[PDB]
């Protein structure tokens, strides 16, 4: 999921994603690394005067 | 010749004021789904939009 960041290719004009280098090998030990994504932001903002 | 006068004066007064407000806004906000740099900059916290 890393393999993401940039690549570019001026000679043909070619913009293409993270092809290069993207396969992560599993360490017997280790059952699954299951990819997935998530980013929750929470704001809890109170402002009180008195 | 007899002759007395007699005054007498008082005055009394109290004044008083209070006045409290106060008004709390939160928001949040919940994304799942995206591991590229679009959902990196998706995920800042700071205007839902």
């Amino acid at each position: 999921g890393e393999w993401r960041e940039l690549r570019y290719d001026s000679t043909c004009e070619r913009l293409y994603y993270g092809d290069d280098e993207k396969y992560f090998r599993k360490p017997y030990n280790f059952l699954k690394y299951h990819f997935e994504a998530l980013a929750d932001t929470g704001i809890s903002s109170e402002f009180y005067d008195n | 010749g007899v002759s007395v006068g007699k005054c007498r004066g008082i005055l009394n007064e109290i004044k008083d004021r209070n006045k409290r407000d106060t008004m709390v806004e939160d928001l949040v906000v919940l994304v799942r789904g995206g591991a590229s740099e679009h959902i990196t900059t998706l995920a800042y916290q700071e205007l839902p939009t």
